Order: structure tokens, then sequence, then C-alpha cells
């Protein structure tokens, strides 16, 4: 669904964008991984009543057999199917995906 | 990154 695909942005910049106080918990973006070539990253804003605003990063790996996954047991045939899925069920993530990060 | 298996 493209608006949430931010491509080549750094971890630092994704955190700057996501840690905007006005974003609801579960605001997210998908970007390329800086450190693991060929992997993507799902970056999500989260709240802890201790840490407060913070961002969790979930590496999205590509199976050679083709699929995408964050945890081994749940694989997806595309990034857009993975985003639709975690927008409905948190299923291991800190929180379900809610808003697409602005811009 | 959250270390996920």
């Amino acid at each position: 669904a493209e608006e949430w695909y931010f491509g080549k942005i750094t971890r630092r910049e994704s955190e700057r964008l996501l840690l905007n106080p006005e974003n609801p918990r579960g605001t997210f973006l998908v970007r390329e991984s800086e450190t693991t070539k060929g992997a993507y990253c799902l970056s999500v804003s989260d709240f802890d009543n201790a840490k407060g605003l913070n961002v969790k990063h979930y590496k999205i790996r590509k199976l050679d057999s083709g699929g995408f996954y964050i945890t081994s047991r749940t694989q997806f045939s595309s990034l857009q199917q993975l985003v639709a899925y975690y927008s409905k069920h948190a299923d291991g993530l800190c929180h379900r995906l809610t808003n697409v990060c602005p811009t | 990154y959250v270390p996920m298996l």
C-alpha cells in the first residue's frame, strides 16, 4: 500500500519521524535495513510507562524460497500482505500497526 | 532490532 514504504532511510531518521508525540501508538513505516543488506525493517512507535515514547525495529527477512517474515513461523508472500496482517493482529509485535508515519 | 526467532 506504498505510503508506508519509506525505502532507504536510516534507523536515525525513522526514529526522528516516528517519535513525533502526535503519532498514535503503533504508527509505523517499512524501510530497507541499513545493516542487513537485502532485508527490510518494520519500525513502530510504542509506549512504555517508564520509557515513554520509543521505537521498536523488526527486521523483515526474505526466504530464498521467496517469502517475507519477521518470525519464522508466519511467512508472507509480499510486504503488503505482511502489513495488512500486522495491522489486524499484533501477534508477537509490541502493538498492532495503526497509522502510516506522515510524509 | 527486537531479536525475533
